[PDB]
Formats: structure tokens, sequence, C-alpha cells
């Protein structure tokens, strides 16, 4: 039910994460990734990744903190296709 | 069978909907039912870092609408329409919030 799929932390230190995901078959314009402390009502950061790529590095994180990380395929037909952006939580 | 839509989050408060959209981008949204009043639904929508909430109205003839000019037989038709054109909403309904 998610697009992209298989959002994973590939490698981690206490202040950075390398994330990967599996792109949809349909070409994506670019991706937007948000990340922020789980449970926060605000604070979340955002950045862009080209549509040809399916990894990113998130840096400048705090050790021991549970982050909610979400990847959006910008302009993808989520509503038409009945999909949602993919999200995971990862601590530290 | 509403619950089978990615955008339909069931009973959720206004403030909980804002929490569910914290991780969102422009056009992140969800549809919710009242936790106080069964059958009473709203759309919550993120735009430029703020969450906007819209009552789903029911007309005297049963049609559903968020904007008076655009009335629908079903909630799914309403959401599909406003995913393409804002039509009174501050922006379009593009990214269903992940369910938590």
């Amino acid at each position: 039910s998610d697009v992209p799929t298989k959002l994973e932390v590939v490698a981690a230190t206490p202040t950075s994460l390398l994330i990967s995901w599996d792109a949809p078959a349909v070409t994506v314009d670019y991706y937007v990734i948000t990340y922020g402390e789980t449970g926060g009502w605000s604070g979340y950061q955002e950045f862009e990744v080209p549509g040809s790529k399916s990894t990113a590095t998130i840096s400048g994180l705090s050790p021991g903190v549970d982050y909610t990380i979400t990847v959006y395929a910008y302009g993808y037909p989520y509503v038409k296709y009945n999909k949602s952006p993919i999200s995971i939580n990862y601590r530290t | 069978s509403l619950e089978k839509h990615s955008w339909y989050h069931g009973p959720v408060s206004r403030n909980a909907a804002e929490y569910l959209l914290s991780s969102g981008i422009n056009g992140s949204f969800l549809v919710r039912e009242s936790e106080s009043s069964p059958g009473q639904r709203s759309i919550s929508l993120r735009y430029e870092g703020r969450v906007y909430h819209y009552r789903i109205n029911t007309a005297s003839d049963g049609k559903l609408y968020v904007s008076s000019e655009s009335r629908f037989n079903t909630l799914a038709e309403l959401v599909h329409h406003h995913s393409t054109v804002a039509d009174g909403l501050i922006t379009t309904l593009h990214y269903p919030a992940p369910k938590r």
C-alpha cells in the first residue's frame, strides 16, 4: 500500500543515517524526505532527492532520539492509486 | 469499506490530526470521523507548515461537500475531485498521511 517501498536504514551512527528505498516502476520527478522526533507536533526537517536516486544521508541527528522518517514521491498519484507515502521510525 | 482508503483514518480528533500531519508536506492530508459524534467527518490538510481543517457538509438531499459548488454522491468521489483541483480548499489533497 506504500510508495516507495522497503524504506530502510542501511547504515547508522549515533548522529547520521543512510536510508534506502525501492522506487516505483513509474518514473518519479523527485522525492521529498521529512524527518523529525517521533511525537513532535512540529520541528520536522525536509529535503529533496532527485527522482533517479533511491538513497539519502540524513546527518546532524541527536544520539538516542527516535526519528520518524517519511519518503514522498513528489507528484505521484497517491490518491488515484490508493497508496500512501512510506514511513519508518528509527532510534538514534 | 471507507477504512480501505489510504486517506481515511477513522475516528481522530482535530489535534491528533495535526500530530498525524506533523511529518507532512504541502498537500498531506487525511479524512477523519468525529470522536464525539458518529458520522460527522472532516478533512485535515497541511499547507505551508500549517494545518487547515474542513467540515464535510451533508446537503439536504444527502450530497457531500467541502465547497458548496462541488457536491458528491460519495466521500471517495469528493476526495478524488479535490486531489485534482483545490476548489475552495487551500490546496489539493495529494499525500495521504501514514496511519499511526
